[PDB]
């Protein structure tokens, strides 16, 4: 939830609406202060902001924000870091 | 040649202290591993030695029953060097070498008359295998009446065996260095049979 | 064991990543109107930097 | 003359300034799936924009029709769109139907500024002028080459356009007569894309060994299609090669050190990697000139080896595992027998490329192992997309094995390679001992329908590949003389047959006038006849007019015309 | 979770590879930031930018590391190597390590991290052949690990000391020396009453 | 007696290998390699923002090749053809072929925005038009080198009879004018160790480069390899050479007492604070094809004394007195050149004025210095002298603080009365 | 050229064990070697307005400058300067040039204003009379000062 066993049958109730409390403590966190940075931010150093990202998965155009880009299977594409994070985050982009 | 003989020995060991890929040294790796576990074994591929240096592997090509030795020694010269500090017999085991070849392999029926004391690439199933044999690595002796103690330091890798040292030599008698057999050093050997 | 916190050196960095983050803004949208955008992406790649020193030091405590 | 050869280093900058936008990007890279000089110049463009830093998308496609629908989800807002040799000659702004009035911003004097500028290099050789001139949107970079010789053709073209009288009307008719005679020729290739591009680079000044290597590398790929044009470059990359000299000489290696030579080659594929024995066995080359096929072409193998005296068991054994006392002398002993077996020519200069200790590797044998991981790195029209995207995967794996790290993906090419040449000798012996060929005096006919393998040959490069292999056994026999080639296999997961269409090709070293003039594929304009009236429902969607896939049952009538065309 | 376990036991190697970053390092420009008395400015808060505004084509200029590899990635970037990084200082500091085997040389802490960067990178601006010096650090990082084994023979429960050991060998080794030295401190307690 | 070979400036020798620089400049520095048939000319630059790398052929293999921002040159002496090309190309590239006598050869070749520079061994001497019209011929003694900038010119002439002359050219816009004409020039030729006849065979007079600095003055590189500075050269009468590199000198600083002579260095130009310059680790007196980084070295006069400093050492050991003395000489020096630049032009980035002033206040903390050390003297005229030599108030406050610290009081009392001396 | 050093109305030591190191108006300065050191009698032609005075040199200067504000001597090839006032109220500063490969002190000059020194390299230094380099220059051989 942070970074974005899904089903909740090996939970119990109580630990169930723990953790989704738990979730919107967490955007509590990143809601109003603090929000400039990632709250779940990426705890490796960040190495180089453009890189070249070939698609995982075809779907279709995703907007950035200035930047129209299409995720058609498997194409390169080189650009800065915070997209190619995010969309690593739901991986649809692969390679690096 | 015994100094040219060493001269190739630093040369095997200037192939294995600046044999690298992508400033990865994978030689002093396993060797620093082979230290932490105390294994005196050292493995090499000669496709790396030729890319090193074409010359070094085909003098192994050309007699490797003698030139195993030399690399032995200086692998154990590199261990010493590295593994032991700067100015701090038998206090450090020789490591032993260890080859890959992946050329083609011979069968084992039509193996030819010629081939022989030559390296050679073959594939069999095991049907025997025999208990341990110790080989005299280091060899202690006395020289009987002389009394001169001497060493000796026998490598596996002749035809058969060397036989035993005649005459005084610094009558004492065709035999006089008696083998005292609490000094000499010794390493297991064990006999194969492939089908 | 926890250390204490300096509020007023953080909430001065705070003020400046606010700072350097509206003029980046400004370089952006006045590029969407010099040559070499490299000092802008040298900006952006301080506040990236400063910005993961932030989250990591946050998520410590 | 759309791009002049100087002038492409000012559209390079009016590219860069239309997408100088880090924020947003701007360029997207279409590039012709299979073709290895593409692959050596969009991994040029991508450097080159690594060095810019400019945002940019690479995609490789294979079809006309993908082009378009690509091309119909791609965003206007993207002003920089590069096509690399892929359909030049036809007119993609009638392909692609656009509107410039559309495009055009700012008409006002007059300038043309359009949201999507499509910048189109092309190897292709016709070069149609209406496709060059028609749009400003259709962006052309023009060698001159052909330009400057079509300056007759491109003012008749003029012509027609002022003219939309019996005196105006003959002469607008002698003008279409002059098209009909650029048009009507086989497409072919003068222009390695790597040349030209590591030309606009050297206009840059960016140049680097890598460059001038994947050029090489590019060049050596279109040595077999177009060999002349391959020698004529030759001296200008030695040339260059000079110019990117290091200074120190003979030094000793070292892993640091990379070192590309200029040294005499084999026509032997893989010779260093490979064997002896292998390397002369299914080298196509050899094969013909041995007429290895038949069981008289290994008896005469096994007399040459003989006659240079080198043992077999040897040959057989790979060329790195040989005694280094042997492996010097070699090139000699082939110089004393060669000649005598006529096989001298094989021998040649080569660009052969060492790191560090790893070995040396010819720019032959790279272009091997690059075409064998295009072939096999990986409803029926569904069944094609994915063999499609197979192939994209395949262009995407040979890609990153031009990277130097994955020297381990470039061996798996090169086994891929060996099995290729293999299953492809197999392949053309069995035909051969067969007689499948059957020679209609208008072209030599053979077809695919029997054997394993037929998934792999469906795969267009390896059918090319074959078809090079029997053009080169065909051609050293020169008591039979050139004759079109046509190749028809069989997918019986599409039931429908595969054609590619090759044009005859004279032997390796034929420097002969007649040998001087080239040939021209005349199986895309019957292809293109026969999509105008009585199709068989032949798909042309690929990027190659030669390569045609054709209903199985549809291709006996297309035999039937092909006789009745005369254009064959 | 908030932090990874591994995380907060030790620093990642690229986390010392950002501190390294962090450094200043000297220069040489193929840019002339500076403009003719006869555009953008840095604007930097982490690093003054009046030097970034300052640059002129080869002349000396000292900026932080990681903006300089940032642009030794560009062609605009020239980089100068250290001091002692300087093939005869690592052999009079090699000559020193197997004088002193009790203790080690006052090599700059990061200087193995440099040494990695500047391989990865600066490969062209050494005017030492490269390969040498990477036999040469290699060698230098053997014998401080052999230095260390010894220590290791030497360890204490009451007190342990490191002159000059690197930034990198001390992060990659502090678990395991933090978890048997406070291991040691427990059993201590334990006897004590 | 004088082969006279032609020169250019910093140019590497052809030598065993066939690549070769033609000439060194902060521009930019240019090579050539034979392609077997002819040379192949690549313009490659150190600042790549300013222009793009342009490398092509001509089967002329030009002997020569001149460079400067707004376009290059290219001379082959035996033929006489000249080739220029405007470094930014925008105007067509034009080429010429100088007239000659049968054998004459152009020694060097100079461009400057303002007019084109052609210089041959028979000393006669033609004017171009950066569009290649003749400004004018005109006869010359025979030029080792030539030395030019935007609009400031350098000539240096040579004749067995004549010796060593040199002019100064200021062109300008135009109204061209010289500061000095055919003065003669002091530098010490090269004695008549392979490598350097190898040079000389390249180039006789042994000069390594001859350049302006970064303030434009001239810097004479020769075979003594201590570059001479040009003073006040806009004061025709007052301008003079004073000697301002010690480089063998400061190789024994460098080298600790172990003197090595695959030193070499060749300075493609001149930063006023300190030299920027090349050095070799080999037996070539030139450098090689894989370009080395200039090392920035300080620039130093030859005061130091040889054994003064070995008795030092017995990473080389400076006394606080010497090398005080040093850096007074060089603040003094520094600041009225800085000082005279302000005069006929002013401040090229600004920052002169400040820089300036931090000058003067560390020439006199030099100044305090050697009063501490006249005070340990203990002689009241050395103190007196260098009050003299103060130039602030503070300072003599400082140098009150000196003498009194010195327990002398005359001194402190003559300072007081210099103090009043100096309020008005 | 040879480039050996000149005193002005110097006398070459030649056959005599004895020369004039300069012959001034202010004063004449004979002296001697006794082939280990260099004996030196300073005379001068106004004893009343310098009283003569005369010490012996272990060192030998070669060049020898005097005038109303003082006598320098210094040895051509060490170097080192060495001055001395005529009224010798001052004291009898001495110093040492910096020296080049080969380089000699072919002429010496002295001034009340200024000490200068004449060598074979060409090198112009500008001294005060107390010996603060003032200056220092190069130019073409100095032979003479
Ligand atoms: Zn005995």
């Amino acid at each position: 939830n942070g970074l974005d066993q899904q089903d909740t049958n090996n939970l119990s109730h109580q630990e169930q609406e723990y953790l989704k409390e738990y979730c919107d403590l967490i955007t509590d966190l990143k809601s109003g202060d603090l929000v400039d940075i990632d709250l779940s931010g990426s705890l490796v150093p960040p190495s180089d902001v453009f890189i070249d990202v070939r698609v995982l998965k075809d779907a279709g155009e995703i907007q950035t924000e200035y930047g129209v880009f299409n995720l058609i299977k498997d194409s390169q594409f080189f650009v800065r870091q915070s997209d190619v994070e995010r969309l690593i985050q739901q991986g649809y982009l692969q390679k690096i | 040649n015994d100094d040219d003989n060493t001269e190739i020995i630093k040369s095997f060991k200037n192939f294995i202290l600046e044999f690298r890929l992508d400033s990865q040294f994978i030689y002093r790796d396993q060797l620093r591993n082979n230290i932490l576990v105390k294994n005196y074994s050292l493995t090499v591929n000669m496709e790396h030695l030729i890319g090193y240096n074409e010359d070094i592997y085909k003098k192994l090509s050309d007699e490797p029953s003698d030139i195993i030795p030399l690399f032995e020694t200086a692998i154990t010269q590199v261990a010493k060097r590295i593994s032991i500090l700067s100015r701090a017999l038998n206090s450090l085991p020789t490591f032993q070498l260890i080859l890959n070849s992946n050329a083609n392999q011979i069968p084992l029926r039509d193996l030819d008359s010629e081939h022989v004391s030559k390296i050679v690439r073959l594939s069999g199933i095991i049907i025997s295998t025999s208990v341990l044999s110790s080989r005299a690595t280091y060899l202690s002796i006395m020289c009987r009446n002389c009394r001169h103690t001497t060493s000796i330091t026998i490598n596996n890798f002749n035809s058969n065996t060397v036989s035993l040292p005649r005459s005084c030599l610094s009558n004492c008698g065709p035999d006089p260095y008696i083998i005292i057999h609490e000094s000499s050093k010794f390493i297991d050997q064990q006999f194969l049979k492939l089908q | 064991e926890l250390l204490p916190y300096p509020h007023q050196l953080m909430k001065r960095l705070l003020n400046r990543i606010s700072m350097q983050s509206q003029l980046i803004e400004n370089i952006s949208m006045g590029f969407l109107d010099n040559e070499s955008k490299l000092p802008l992406l040298c900006m952006e790649t301080e506040l990236e930097r400063l910005k993961f020193v932030i989250r990591s030091y946050i998520r410590c405590r | 003359m759309y791009y002049g050869i100087s002038q492409f280093s000012e559209a390079y900058n009016k590219i860069l300034r239309n997408s100088s936008s880090h924020s947003s990007c701007q360029l997207v890279i279409f590039v012709s799936c299979l073709n290895i000089d593409a692959l050596c110049a969009t991994k040029m463009l991508s450097l080159l924009f690594k060095k810019q830093l400019v945002q940019s998308q690479i995609v490789p496609i294979f079809g006309y029709s993908e082009l378009r629908r690509h091309y119909s989800q791609l965003d206007d807002n993207i002003n920089s769109l590069l096509l690399v040799g892929f359909g030049g000659v036809i007119d993609l702004e009638a392909f692609l139907e656009i509107d410039p009035q559309e495009y055009v911003i700012d008409t006002d004097s007059g300038e043309q500024s359009f949201r999507r500028d499509i910048y189109v290099l092309d190897a292709h050789r016709p070069w149609n002028l209406d496709n060059i001139f028609g749009s400003q949107i259709i962006q052309c970079f023009d060698d001159g080459t052909v330009d400057d010789t079509l300056g007759e053709q491109k003012e008749a073209y003029y012509k027609l356009l002022e003219l939309d009288r019996k005196q105006r009307k003959k002469q607008i008719h002698e003008y279409e007569g002059v098209l009909e005679e650029y048009y009507s020729q086989g497409t072919t290739v003068v222009n390695s894309i790597s040349a030209q591009i590591y030309s606009l680079l050297s206009a840059i000044g960016e140049t680097n060994l890598s460059n001038l290597w994947l050029n090489i590398l590019g060049t050596t790929s279109l040595d077999i299609a177009y060999a002349q044009v391959y020698n004529r470059l030759y001296p200008l990359l030695q040339d260059e090669v000079k110019r990117l000299t290091p200074s120190s000489r003979n030094s000793v290696k070292t892993p640091d050190t990379l070192t590309l030579n200029i040294q005499p080659d084999y026509y032997l594929f893989l010779l260093r990697h490979s064997s002896l024995y292998d390397s002369f066995y299914y080298s196509n080359y050899v094969n013909a000139k041995l007429s290895l096929w038949n069981e008289n072409g290994k008896k005469r193998l096994h007399k040459m080896f003989a006659r240079m005296g080198i043992p077999l068991s040897t040959a057989q054994e790979t060329w790195l595992y040989m005694d280094h006392s042997i492996k010097r002398e070699l090139g000699i002993i082939f110089d004393k027998n060669l000649d005598r077996y006529g096989l001298q020519d094989i021998i040649r200069d080569g660009f052969v490329r060492t790191l560090g200790y790893r070995g040396s590797i010819s720019a032959s044998e790279f272009v091997e192992a690059l075409t064998a991981l295009l072939e096999v790195g990986n409803n029926s029209a569904q069944k094609l997309t994915n063999l499609r995207k197979r192939w994209v995967s395949n262009f995407w794996l040979s890609w990153d094995a031009l990277d130097d790290r994955k020297v381990e993906l470039l061996n798996r090419g090169i086994q891929l390679a060996q099995d290729l040449q293999r299953a492809i000798f197999n392949t053309g012996v069995a035909i051969l001992e067969k007689k499948l060929i059957k020679h209609l005096r208008i072209y030599r006919l053979c077809v695919l329908q029997d054997g394993p393998d037929l998934d792999l040959y469906r795969n267009p490069l390896t059918l090319l590949r074959l078809g090079n292999w029997l053009i080169e056994c065909c051609a050293e026999s020169e008591d039979k003389q050139l004759l079109p080639m046509v190749l028809a296999s069989i997918d019986e997961n599409t039931d429908t047959y595969l054609v590619a269409g090759l044009t005859p090709r004279y032997p390796r070293g034929l420097d002969t006038i007649h040998t001087k003039k080239p040939i021209l594929n005349n199986f895309s304009m019957a292809f293109q006849q026969i999509t105008a009236e009585t199709d068989a429902k032949v798909r042309i969607d690929n990027f190659e007019s030669s390569i045609i896939e054709i209903r199985r049952e549809d291709l006996s009538p297309f035999l039937e015309k092909l006789t009745l065309s005369g254009l064959l | 979770m908030s932090l990874p376990a591994h995380l907060q036991q030790t620093f990642s190697p690229e986390e010392i590879q950002f501190i390294v970053e962090n450094e200043p390092i000297k220069i040489f420009p193929r840019i002339t930031t500076r403009q003719k008395i006869r555009h953008t400015r840095w604007q930097l808060i982490t690093t003054d930018d009046k030097a970034l505004n300052n640059m002129v084509a080869m002349r000396s200029t000292e900026v932080v590391l990681w903006i300089a590899l940032l642009l030794k990635q560009q062609s605009k970037c020239s980089i100068v190597a250290p001091q002692w990084l300087t093939t005869k200082e690592l052999d009079r500091k090699i000559q020193y390590e197997k004088t002193h085997p009790d203790r080690f040389s006052e090599l700059p802490w990061n200087w193995l991290v440099l040494a990695r960067i500047l391989f990865n990178k600066a490969k062209d601006d050494f005017h030492d052949p490269i390969h040498e010096l990477r036999g040469k650090i290699q060698d230098l990082r053997e014998i401080r690990q052999i230095k260390v084994l010894k220590g290791l023979k030497y360890l204490n429960e009451s007190h342990l000391q490191l002159d000059n050991l690197s930034l990198l060998e001390i992060n990659e080794l502090r678990p395991f020396i933090t978890e048997i030295m406070d291991k040691l401190r427990e059993i201590h307690t334990a006897s004590l009453t | 007696k004088f082969r006279y070979m032609p020169f250019s400036p910093a140019g590497t020798p052809f030598g065993f290998t066939d690549r070769r620089y033609l000439t060194m400049n902060e521009v930019g520095y240019v090579s050539t390699v034979k392609n077997s048939e002819q040379y192949s000319i690549t313009v490659s630059f150190f600042d790549v923002g300013r222009f793009r790398e342009y490398h092509f052929e001509d089967l002329f293999g030009y002997d020569l090749c001149f460079l400067n921002e707004k376009g290059t040159l290219f001379g082959q002496s035996k033929t006489g053809q000249i080739q220029y090309r405007p470094h930014d190309s925008i105007h067509s590239n034009w080429t010429k072929i100088i007239p000659l006598q049968a054998g004459e050869r152009i020694t060097s070749v100079a461009a400057t925005p303002v007019r084109v520079i052609v210089g041959t061994s028979l000393g006669y001497f033609r004017s171009f038009n950066q569009f290649g019209v003749p400004f004018a011929v005109e006869k010359t003694s025979p030029i080792v080198a030539l030395t030019a900038q935007n609009y400031r010119v350098f000539s240096v002439h040579y004749s067995q009879f004549h010796g060593l002359s040199y002019s100064l050219s200021e062109l300008g816009t135009s109204s061209k004018r010289y500061y000095k004409r055919e003065c003669p020039l002091p530098m010490s030729l090269p004695n008549i160790k392979d490598a350097n006849l190898d040079y000389y065979n390249f180039n006789p007079m042994g000069i390594k480069s001859l350049f302006f600095s970064s303030y434009g003055d001239p810097c004479i590189f020769g075979s003594d390899n201590t570059l001479l500075l040009l003073s006040k050269w806009r004061s025709p009468e007052e301008s003079k050479w004073l000697p301002i590199l010690d480089s063998n000198m400061e190789i024994w600083k460098m080298s600790g007492g172990k003197e090595t002579t695959d030193i070499h260095v060749w300075p493609l130009a001149l930063a006023y604070d300190t030299l920027n310059c090349i050095l070799v680790k080999g037996k070539h007196i030139w450098p090689e094809f894989p370009l080395p980084l200039p090392s920035e070295m300080e620039i130093r006069m030859p005061v130091f004394v040889k054994s003064k400093l070995l008795e030092e050492n017995k990473e080389i050991q400076i006394p606080v007195s010497m090398a005080a003395e040093e850096e007074y000489l060089r603040s003094k020096v520094l600041s009225e050149l800085l000082t005279d630049t302000l005069e006929n032009d002013g401040e090229m980035y600004g920052n002169e004025n400040e820089v300036l002033a931090a000058l003067n206040g560390a020439y006199d903390k030099a100044l305090l210095r050697l009063f501490a050390s006249a005070c340990s003297d203990q002689n009241v005229e050395k103190a007196l002298s260098l009050a003299h030599e103060l130039k602030q108030d503070r300072a003599l406050t400082a140098a009150v603080k000196i003498s009194e610290r010195a327990e002398l009081p005359s001194l402190v009392k003559k300072i007081n009365n210099i103090r009043e001396a100096r309020y008005e």
